[PDB]
């Protein structure tokens, strides 16, 4: 059995493999979520789509149960670890009480794995970011962030990716209710925060929302080129 | 010698191939200071080292590197005292081994070639070091007959005719080989002459019957036996009046 | 022991360490295996420092199964793991199927073996390149198991020192249509060339396959092979 | 032309579509010239 | 132990796997290996770098494994660890994608903890709809409807990037584009079929049909496509 | 250095620096004063706390009923030692139904302390221990050291600045053994005096004591307890 | 330069200096001699006090690993006492399986070989304490065994671990051990350590005695104390 | 690196204990103030977006009815040790029907603490300290008592410890503001005086967390009408 430390404290204090693990989040896609009235929007950039990739199977955003679904940045191969470990504990805990899983216990369950590879011998800690949306039993839309650390917090609106310092300070400015009045605009905000990292368009956002009672809707190009008109419309009539 | 990592302080090959490490555990040989010598006859086996005792404070009778592995099996340790220890309590165990398990006595061939086996894992595995130690064997096979067979840190093993090991071995090695040019059975008072003479020849030494131990093999008596130092003492007045 | 792999990727993405174990197998003595129509040779150079060597006490060309033999380029003791391994593999299969193993189940269960010592932890590969010779089927095999792990199907092929002159020799001097008697000879003429000192009946040895089995050709056999040469 | 382009790269790939453009004694460089220089800078 | 310790599964300063990487740079010096997917079948093209005169011929294939009765796998890279990864594949044998998560999380898995090196292999994964599928010694795998591994991987997609017709494809357009491809690809001006490895995965009668082509066979492609080759040079 | 990194690895002067650097650990410990008679065997340590506003840390530990240890170090590596005597003296109960002899129990921490300074990736306990108790052989004073190596002392001083205690300790020696129980402890209280700067002096908040007689059970006085034996002691000149 | 740091590493001379350097730590030690002499084995200890506050007995470096064999240390204290629970441990076992006193030179061997185990491996250090074992039978007579850190043990007549062990093996020379008993040897032993202690280098040592022989009924036990006192003052007269 | 994590300092000091140390200095600063009326915690839960919500970032947290935790450092770490805490009580009210003592609850918890090593240990075993201090502050038959662990495993009784970024000065503010002889609403105030001055942001009723464990009552994180009565005082 390897048994090494790998991450250890650097004498100023810092654990540099928990912080190296944080720097190949920022080498990841643009993940951005919105948690509005009645809906959760997920939005991920796609890095160099190219036209004979299978868009089914590299995947950024996956439902870990009928309620929860998160969105990843970093290594993807990491990511898929975390999710099905996670999707095992959201059956183990339905299976236990009787209950969908709430958003909080699955982000704890994500952010407690991953606090303990970076303090478990032979384990270096997981390179990813997860943005875990979804809805409580009562309603409630819920939107929690992780980082490889293992520190989980909630947010109205967060981005995490290469551009998620810029998407960010986006969405301080533009997160108000009027702008999450209806489903519509809240899915326009999670597009208008992805068009600021990404160049080209709409070719390059993954949209999935979550509606209350609702399982993980998955938006398809067409439905996306659409709202990006609107966007553009909107644009002119601000001029 | 190129070097490139570990490779000198871990059993790691070199850029040109070579295990440094175990190279640096035939060094060890020569530690002791002490030359061994095994010659095989037509009919025996022997092996002579020479004895130092730097004091008399040292009891002189537990000074041996000829043990008595089997009763039909012995051999000559070189090296390293303490590593040579070990193999001889490892080699005992595994003859031991086999009489429990098959039925009849080890040969000497397999005896080393376990051994061998042993001390091949010390230089493929890097948590430890190769046994600095060099394994001489002699015993009388059912067919075969007389055999010697080293056994060396590398896990490195043949049959030998006459063999030596320690620090005179490559000087040792060409008397031995220019006497077995001449093609000549030796009887045991032969060989036991000629293991002498190579010892003396290459040392130099003129040895007294308490300076070389010499342990030996017959087929009338497949047993091994440390000789005494009136017995060695009637080899040496032997040697000396021709 | 340690738990952790002792060979890694160069930042060129070259296993350093499984190339300096080929090495070893270049230093190692000549080894020429050839696949006639009839047989497969395997030949070496077991050449010793000294006449006070027992020749016929340590075998170069080892059996694996009654149909299956070996000869190695490379390091002794190294050889002798994987001599024990292929046997313990070869029974293995035996007792499962009642079966003798055929040649490519064994290289791929060797070569396996040897693939796991360059990844293993606190282990280097083995510094051997094996070649074996087999009858499966009525058909001559003949395969080589590099120290990566890495098994290639040879119709004639030279190991050891001076291995990349012989490979050439035998690119001009095999043919398929070759009897095993006259793989033999090309097998004695390919170790010739990188043989230095003359070449007796102790320190060569010759070891044939065919459908009587695999058996390592005494001395009088191949001094008798060796007077053809001259 | 490639995901990870440098202004290195673009710009080899404008010098040889010239130079391509060059050995057909040609001042105007075509969509063809720029083909050839992405399979020479980017790639063999 | 802490001295001799290379600590594979550690992160760069800037966040990558060095080992990972190291391992990805042993498959760009492996043999260039090919796959393309068509409406009727799916083909996997690998060049034979086993191409030395005196080398016996007695596998069904160099490079392609079948993985079970429906799927089919190619390797790049080191020889010795693919053996590794085709024995678990077919012990984990199913969906084609399941089989590839399941061996990919195997090597994700020595990129985290084990103390071990990375598997140095990618796969080209063929099976039965139709679908084909990439593996990287990081664990991440990608599914294609063309794609290449090995020796100038990028300049091979690159002219599938531009002559792959989405949707429009047949096994005989698809055949033709694997030899077209690979002739850039390899040094080789001829490309003659004793360096090239074609397998293709069609769905015969309800039943899965892994077939890899006869010399004979591949030998019409190569010839086929420098007529039409040649055919081009007329209109210039 | 390349020769202080572990515990295993000699120095070309026969010494094993990772064993003398957890011995210095000890040394960066409050003083603590232990000192035995015919009778008796008493424990003095001055508690030392971090700020003015917390409490002062706890040195004397309360073993068996017969033993009792005084700390000098890592607190934590203090209470895996206490922990395992603790076991070990109640193990003895358990089995032999007697007191755990003295002499008899700090063989256990010298063989249990010699594990972790011989082998790889493992480190000594950096704690220095005075252990005080009573048995069939009278009062005892062990002084245990994170090299594995434990002295039986008459009167021993370990912790910071010890070595001024020590000097009091060596001179009046021979009035310790006819002494009663509270000149003892007058007497370690005065060596423990020496640790202390000049203007610095023996308070109840800094004093813990802990005796263990022939007919009295090991016990351990605090801040109010200590008072019946610092008023006694005349002012330092 | 690397060579020296771990005992599964061997120097380019075929040297391994861990081992090596745990040598140097029994040479930093007091002297302790042993002496077998016809009827018996003595041994004799130069206990230096490092303070006046150690009580008489502290620090024995003379112990009791079974009822008929003794030890005498010198080195690493600490693995001079874990040696000698293996040495009890062994001789245990021993009589726990074959039913009667281990023999010394069985002894010697057992622990010895685990001595040399940690001379093997980077996993462990090698013991930094050299040790005697003495032992007295009827049937197997007195029997003096020495063994190193590295794994080496030899039988003795006479021998000396320590700082002085030189100068102190000298002093042994001069007796003639085979023929004197242990009455007369105890003196010795008491007279070879006072001369070979400096007394204005590191001062103020206790003599510690023990002994195994006939006279014991092959009992290994701690010289009584009027003997050791009578040794004592025959020591320091030899010093004029 | 070369060094282990069970390696000493040639000074005596456990580096890898030092350096989790180290690490506190970078925690939001908490500040616990034992008094006769009961234990108060508050801690600064420094928010760094206003998109982030401040009621999921929780630094106090109930260890038990009658006793809860001040957590500065790495957040995460904490987690470790305030679950068993929330163990090992719950087992002693099993096995003896009875809420364990706040400095016993600490004592478990500060075994966890040098429980780490590289070899020689079980495969759940932690590779590096606890890089987190904790201010436990509960009520037992000894009244209310204020315990402060760190990463070394020592824990000690306090009157009132500040941890955190601001330990330094909040220590210096708490010994000027603290005398044995005051009222809980007193130490309420007087902790958030110090943590207004101490903090980076504006003092407000969201970016703090106050808890209390008054003799009878139970544990009580403060709501924001609760703050907000506090704060409009200063």
């Amino acid at each position: 059995s390897y048994d090494r430390a790998i991450t250890v404290f650097s004498p100023d204090g810092h654990l540099f493999q928990v912080e190296y693990a944080q720097e190949a989040v920022k080498k990841g896609s643009t993940a951005v979520g919105v948690r509005g009235r009645d809906i959760v929007v997920l939005g991920v950039e796609k890095k160099s789509v190219a036209k004979l990739q299978d868009e089914r199977t590299v995947r950024k955003i996956c439902a870990l149960d009928d309620n929860v679904c998160m969105a990843f940045a970093g290594l993807t191969a990491d990511a898929r670890i975390v999710i099905n470990r996670a999707r095992v504990e959201c059956q183990s805990h339905r299976l236990t009480v009787e209950d969908p899983v709430t958003v909080e216990y699955i982000t704890r369950y994500i952010a407690s794995l991953k606090q303990r590879y970076t303090q478990s011998n032979g384990r270096r800690p997981f390179g990813i970011s997860a943005l875990i949306v979804g809805f409580d039993f009562d309603g409630t839309p819920r939107l929690y962030q992780t980082d490889p650390s293992g520190t989980y917090h909630a947010w109205k609106a967060n981005a995490i990716g290469r551009g998620a310092k810029s998407v960010r300070e986006f969405l301080e400015k533009n997160y108000t209710d009027e702008a999450i009045e209806t489903d519509d605009l809240t899915i326009k905000l999670v597009i208008k925060a992805l068009l600021e990292v990404v160049q080209s368009g709409g070719k390059n956002i993954e949209l999935a929302v979550m509606r209350r009672d609702q399982s993980l809707k998955i938006l398809n190009p067409e439905e996306i080129e659409k709202y990006v008109a609107e966007i553009e419309k909107e644009k002119e009539e601000n001029e | 010698g190129s070097s490139a990592g570990f490779d000198r302080h871990i059993t790691i090959f070199s850029p040109e191939g070579r295990l440094y490490q175990v190279e640096y555990a035939f060094k060890a040989i020569n530690q002791g200071g002490l030359t061994s010598v095994a010659v095989r006859g037509k009919d025996c086996a022997v092996i002579v080292t020479q004895k130092k005792v730097p004091d008399k404070l040292l009891d002189s009778s537990t000074v041996t590197h000829l043990f008595k592995i089997t009763e039909n099996i012995g051999c000559v340790m070189t090296g390293m005292t303490a590593d040579s220890r070990s193999q001889v309590q490892r080699a005992r165990y595994e003859a031991a081994n086999w009489k429990y398990k098959y039925g009849y006595e080890i040969p000497v061939d397999m005896l080393c070639k376990r051994i061998a086996d042993i001390s091949q894992v010390y230089t493929q595995n890097a948590e430890m070091r190769p046994l600095g130690c060099c394994m001489i064997l002699i015993g009388i096979d059912e067919e075969q007959g007389p055999q010697v067979y080293k056994c060396d840190p590398a896990g490195y093993y043949c049959g030998f005719k006459a063999t030596a090991a320690g620090v005179k071995q490559t000087e040792s090695t060409s008397f031995l080989e220019k006497k077995v040019k001449k093609k000549f059975d030796w009887t045991f008072e032969q060989t036991v002459e000629t293991a002498i003479t190579c010892l003396s020849t290459v040392l130099s030494i003129d040895f007294k019957p308490s300076e070389i131990e010499v342990g030996v093999v017959t087929v009338e008596n497949p047993k091994f036996r440390i000789l005494t130092e009136a017995e060695i003492d009637a080899h040496l007045v032997a040697l000396a009046e021709r | 022991g340690y738990s952790f792999s002792l060979t890694t990727f160069s930042p060129s993405g070259k296993l350093v360490q499984i190339e300096y174990a080929l090495a070893a197998v270049a230093g190692g003595a000549p080894s020429v295996g050839i696949k006639a129509a009839n047989g497969v040779v395997l030949a070496t150079e077991k050449k010793q420092k000294s006449i006070l060597y027992d020749e016929r006490s340590v075998h170069k060309v080892e059996p694996i199964t009654k149909h299956i033999g070996l000869v190695y380029s490379g390091m002794g003791p190294d050889y002798r793991v994987l001599v024990h391994r292929a046997r313990k593999l070869a029974q293995q299969y035996y007792l499962v199927y009642q079966e003798p193993i055929p040649t490519a189940q064994l290289v791929q269960r060797v070569a396996s073996v040897m693939q796991e010592y360059t990844q293993s932890g606190g282990v280097r590969p083995f510094g051997v390149s094996l070649l074996i010779c087999g009858w499966n089927e009525g058909r001559p095999y003949l395969f080589q198991s590099d120290p990566s792990g890495a098994y290639f199907a040879w119709k004639a092929t030279a190991m050891g020192k001076n291995y990349v002159n012989g490979k050439t020799f035998l690119e001009k001097r095999y043919n398929e249509d070759l009897e095993l008697e006259d793989a033999i000879h090309t097998a004695i003429l390919t170790l010739k060339e990188s043989f230095e000192g003359q070449m007796t009946e102790d320190n060569i040895e010759v070891g044939i396959c065919n459908e009587a089995g695999f058996r390592r050709l005494t001395p009088t056999e191949v001094k008798d092979y060796l007077a053809a040469i001259a | 032309a490639k995901d990870d382009l440098s202004g290195a790269d673009i710009k080899a790939i404008c010098t040889e579509a010239g130079l391509m453009a060059l050995r057909e004694r040609r001042m105007k460089v075509t969509n063809e010239d720029f083909k050839k220089s992405k399979e020479n800078v980017l790639y063999k | 132990s802490r001295r001799y310790d290379s600590r594979t599964t550690i992160f760069s300063p800037e966040g990558r796997l060095y080992q990972v990487e190291y391992a990805m740079e042993a498959i760009g010096h492996a043999g260039t290996c090919l796959g393309i997917l068509a409406n009727d079948g799916v083909l996997l093209a690998a060049e034979r770098r086993n191409i030395h005169k005196l080398l016996d011929e007695v596998f069904f294939s160099e490079k392609i494994y079948k993985l079970n009765e429906d799927m089919a796998c190619s390797v790049a890279g080191i020889t010795s660890d693919a053996n590794v990864l085709t024995n678990e594949l077919r012990l984990i044998a199913i969906p084609c994608e399941q089989l590839v998560t399941a061996l990919c999380d195997i090597k994700q898995a020595y990129t985290q903890f084990g103390g071990k090196r990375p598997f140095g292999v990618s796969l080209l994964y063929i099976g039965w709809g139709f679908q084909l599928y990439q593996s990287d010694p990081s664990g991440n795998y990608g599914g294609w409807k063309a794609t290449c591994i090995g020796n100038n991987s990028a300049a091979a997609v690159s002219m599938l990037k531009q002559d792959y017709k989405e949707g429009e494809m047949t096994l005989k357009s698809a055949l033709a584009l694997a030899i077209k491809v690979l002739n850039k690809t390899m040094d080789v001006s001829k490309l003659s079929a004793e360096k090239v490895e074609i397998a293709t995965l069609t769905r015969e009668n309800g039943k899965t049909v892994i077939r890899v082509l006869k010399q004979k066979e591949v030998e019409q492609l190569i010839k086929k496509h420098e007529e039409e080759e040649a055919k081009a040079e007329r209109e210039k | 250095n390349q020769y202080d990194n572990d515990v295993t690895v000699w120095s070309p002067q026969g010494r094993i620096h990772q064993i003398e650097y957890a011995m210095e650990a000890v040394k960066q410990g409050s003083a603590t004063v232990g000192l035995k008679s015919k009778t008796h065997a008493v424990l003095v340590a001055l508690k030392r706390a971090q700020s003015e506003l917390a409490a002062h840390q706890k040195k004397i530990l309360h073993v068996d009923n017969h033993i009792g240890i005084s700390i000098a170090g890592l607190t934590a590596d203090a209470r895996l030692l206490c922990n395992f005597m603790r076991q070990e003296c109640l193990d003895s109960r358990f089995v032999f139904d007697r007191p755990l002899p003295v002499s008899r129990l700090v063989s256990l921490i010298g063989s249990k302390t010699q594990i972790p300074t011989q082998r790889y990736g493992r480190r000594p306990y950096g704690v220095g221990l005075l252990i005080a108790g009573y048995d069939d052989m009278g009062p005892h004073i062990f002084q245990t050291c994170p090299s594995a190596n434990y002295f039986d002392c008459r009167a021993m001083s370990i912790g910071a600045r010890s070595q001024s205690a020590r000097t009091y300790l060596e001179r009046h020696m021979s009035e310790f053994m006819e002494c009663n129980l509270n000149e003892l402890v007058k007497h370690g209280l005065r060596a423990l005096r020496e640790t202390l700067p000049a203007e610095q002096d023996l308070t109840t908040k800094n004093v813990s004591i802990g005796i263990v007689g022939k007919d009295l059970e090991f016990t351990i006085y605090d801040d109010d307890d200590v008072s019946p034996f610092l008023e006694g002691l005349e002012e330092r000149p | 330069t690397g060579y020296d740091l771990s005992a599964s590493t061997f120097s380019p001379d075929g040297r391994v200096f861990q081992v090596e350097y745990a040598m140097k730590a029994v040479e930093n030690s007091s002297t302790a001699i042993g002496i077998r002499c016809k009827d018996g084995v003595v041994f004799g200890v130069e206990k230096l006090v490092l303070s006046k506050l150690y009580e008489e007995g502290s620090n024995k470096r003379l112990f009791n690993v079974d009822r008929h064999v003794g030890m005498a240390v010198a080195g690493l204290l600490a693995d001079a006492r874990s040696l000698a629970d293996i040495a009890r441990e062994e001789a245990s076992n021993f009589r726990s399986n074959f039913g009667y006193n281990i023999p010394l030179k069985h002894l010697a061997d057992r622990v010895a070989m685990y001595v040399h185990a940690y001379t093997l491996y980077s996993a462990v250090r090698p013991f930094g304490c050299s040790f005697m074992l003495g032992s007295y039978s009827v049937n197997d007579g007195a029997q003096l065994y020495m063994i190193d850190p590295s794994g080496v043990s030899y039988g003795y007549w006479g021998c000396a671990i320590g700082k002085a062990r030189q100068a102190a093996k000298t002093e042994i020379e001069k007796l003639q051990m085979k023929e004197m008993t242990c009455r007369d040897i105890v003196k010795e032993v008491a007279k070879i350590i006072y001369i070979v202690h400096d007394e204005v280098k590191d001062k103020a040592f206790e003599l510690e005695l023990s002994w195994v022989g006939e006279l014991t009924n092959g009992r290994h036990e701690i010289v009584p104390k009027d003997i050791r006192e009578e040794a004592e003052k025959y020591a320091k007269e030899s010093l004029k | 690196y070369d060094r282990g994590v069970n390696t000493f300092s040639p000074e005596g000091r456990l580096f890898q204990v030092e350096y989790a140390i180290e690490a506190i200095k970078l925690g939001s600063t908490a500040i616990g103030i034992q008094t006769s009326e009961g234990v108060c915690l508050a801690v600064e839960k420094r928010i760094t977006s206003p998109l982030m919500e401040p009621s999921s970032i929780e630094k106090i947290v109930e260890i038990d009815a009658h006793i809860g935790c001040a957590m500065s450092g790495l957040i995460a770490d904490a987690k470790t040790l305030i679950d068993k805490a929330r163990v090992e009580t719950q087992n002693h009210w099993f096995t003896y029907n009875e809420t364990m003592t706040v400095e016993s609850v600490t004592q478990a918890v500060s075994n966890l603490a040098l429980q780490f090593g590289e070899e020689d240990a079980d495969p759940g075993a932690m590779s590096r300290p606890f890089g987190v201090a904790l201010l436990f502050g509960g009520v037992d038959e000894k009244g209310p008592q204020l315990f402060h662990m760190d990463p070394s495993g020592t824990f000690v009784q306090c009157d009132a410890r500040a941890i955190g970024s601001a330990s330094e000065g909040a220590q210096s503010s708490l010994q000027e503001v603290y005398h044995k002889s005051m009222t809980l609403k007193e130490a309420i105030k007087s902790s958030l005086i110090i943590l207004k001055q101490v903090m980076e942001e504006k003092l407000n009723a969201t970016n703090i967390e106050l808890a209390t464990v008054q003799p009878g009552q139970n544990f009580h994180m403060f709501t924001k009408e609760e703050l907000e009565e506090v704060i409009k005082d200063i």
